[PDB]
């Protein structure tokens, strides 16, 4: 009790030195005295003394200082004190409605609880973790910036600790996460709010790592959020997308990416969003291994055609559109390397139909001449890569080409680049 | 406050480091796309295991130093408490076994200097011949 009273007095002095003087040397001396007092007493005795001290200290600053002292005691990593740390976390959860009155106190308590949960891992029982996840959902509903960020971090830690137990509350929390991401996209009041959106993205990545099945179920929402989060780091978004690529199936991920690109990325004129979609498609193509039956050639073909149409109708520069088209050609590469002739020949017929007739075009605004030029470049690259039976496909493609050569002879097509490609 | 915002940013940075180690903490168009591709290549080149080991080695070294200091302080306090039990005469029955073991070890170390049983008879005979 004497040690707890001395620690409470030192914390009150450190918290109110500025208020009493209204100083840096006094604060440094108070910090040194507090460190000496912390080193003098054991962590279990300090926790037992500080457990009534949080209720005794009506000051929110004193409560935050006590929480910081408890965090230092936990960062000392006492293994035997972890059940005592569990009791201290229960007391902190009890004082959390009292701590919820002050935003700073609630944020400090949530950060301390998240740090304690991260240090403990799965060593202790997860009922307190589920209660902390419910309190984090309540704090997210309260929707303060720092409080919501700490709530997202604590919810991610609790989900990582629980695993299967958190999978029950996971579908109830994911559309709130999408709503929070939409609200963060709508309102950009603070860089703290931007960091809260980044923490929401990190929580989505943690949920993807924890539950691959739920991540595959809601992959389209996760990809849409990653594309919309332009303020977030592009490298971190690419790493999250790659991690989702191991967690999710390649063909289903490609189908969801094609749907998301048709819905939003083709609609959006953002060069950063287009580059993110292209990088995601390239990562999916690179991670696509084995799979002799690709099981969706028309999806990739329509994606390439829509990419060409979006490069044609985009507000982006012509050089950037050409670079994106080269990236799309590199993505369409290795599909020829995946060699199933009984599958490739209908695919080649559909490609020739899209080149000449343009049947099933994603956008009717795309020129037939430009589509033929892009398909001629792709066919030349594929022929250079493969040959062999490409000449057999060239025999079938020559009959439209002979009409194209007749059009070239009649100078119907004035594209010198297309003539050189042919 | 500003301190609370900094704490929230540090919590977000720690969560990002835990999820993807080796990533920096948060504080033309074709060129930007090429930079994104190069960032993906750099993320592929960097190893999460390597950065995790590079941080966990320093963390474990600091934790081991703190634990060694705490264990040394606890051992010194236990030795002082045992000494002041011995001075008061109220040493426990579970206590003073360490005192007896230390006494036995010091007795063995001292008696190792003295002699051997076999050489004792020869030394006695030679000493009797020298002294007589």
């Amino acid at each position: 009790e004497e040690f707890g009273t001395l620690l409470e007095g030192v914390l009150f002095f450190i918290n109110s030195v500025e208020l009493t003087f209204s100083t840096t040397e006094i604060k440094e001396i108070l910090f040194k005295v507090l460190g000496n007092v912390l080193q003098i007493l054991p962590v279990d005795e300090f926790v037992n003394a500080v457990l009534p001290l949080l209720s005794t200290s009506t000051n929110e600053d004193i409560r935050y200082h006590l929480t910081l002292v408890i965090g230092s005691k936990f960062e000392l990593e006492g293994s035997e004190a972890i059940p005592i740390v569990n009791n201290v976390m229960k007391v902190l959860l009890d004082r959390m409605p009292l701590e919820s009155k002050s935003v700073v106190i609630s944020q400090v308590i949530l950060n301390t609880m998240t740090a304690l949960v991260s240090k403990y891992g799965k060593k202790l029982e997860g009922s307190i973790l589920t209660q902390a996840l419910t309190l984090a959902t309540e704090k997210v509903s309260s929707d303060m910036t720092e409080v919501k960020i700490s709530s997202l971090a604590l919810i991610t830690n609790c989900v990582q600790v629980l695993g299967v137990k958190s999978i029950a509350f996971y579908p109830k929390i994911v559309p709130p996460s999408i709503k929070l991401f939409d609200a963060s996209l709508a309102d950009s009041s603070n860089p703290l709010k931007e960091q809260l959106q980044v923490a929401i993205l990190l929580l989505f990545a943690g949920l993807i790592k924890r539950i691959p099945s739920f991540l595959m179920s809601n992959i389209l929402d996760v990809l849409h959020v990653i594309y919309f989060s332009r303020e977030v780091d592009s490298s971190i978004r690419l790493s999250v997308i790659s991690l989702i690529i191991e967690n999710i199936d390649l063909k289903e991920v490609l189908k969801v990416l094609f749907r998301i690109w048709s819905t939003e990325i083709a609609t959006s004129n953002d060069t950063v969003a287009v580059s993110l979609f292209l990088s995601t498609l390239e990562s999916t193509v690179e991670n696509i291994d084995k799979k002799s039956a690709t099981s969706q050639s028309p999806i990739f073909f329509k994606l390439l055609l829509s990419l060409f149409e979006f490069r044609s109708i985009s507000s982006f520069d012509n050089n950037t559109i050409s670079r994106i088209e080269a990236s799309v050609h590199e993505i369409s590469n290795s599909y020829v390397l995946k060699m199933n002739d009984k599958v490739f020949r209908p695919l080649f017929v559909i490609l020739v139909r899209w080149a000449f007739d343009g049947e099933g075009v994603t956008n009717a605004g795309i020129t037939e001449t430009e589509r033929l030029l892009a398909f001629f470049k792709f066919f030349n690259k594929l022929q250079e890569n493969l040959r062999g039976i490409i000449t057999s496909y060239f025999t079938y493609l020559l009959e439209p080409v002979d009409m194209l050569l007749k059009r070239f002879i009649s100078k119907d097509m004035e594209n010198v680049n297309l003539r050189r490609l042919v | 406050s500003q301190t609370s915002k900094y704490q929230a940013t540090s919590v977000v940075n720690g969560l990002l480091s835990n999820l993807l180690p080796g990533v920096p903490k948060i504080r033309s168009k074709a060129q930007l796309i090429d930079r994104n591709l190069k960032k993906r290549v750099q993320l592929q080149n960097r190893d999460v295991h390597k950065i995790k080991k590079k941080c966990k080695l320093v963390k474990k070294k600091k934790v081991k130093k703190h634990k060694l200091d705490k264990e040394q302080l606890e051992q010194l306090a236990k030795h002082q408490v045992l000494k002041k039990h011995q001075h008061e005469g109220t040493l426990t029955d579970h206590e003073r076994k360490y005192l007896n073991k230390l006494i036995k070890r010091n007795s063995q170390n001292l008696r190792s200097w003295d002699l051997e049983e076999e050489v004792r008879d020869e030394l006695e005979d030679i000493q009797q011949s020298i002294l007589k």
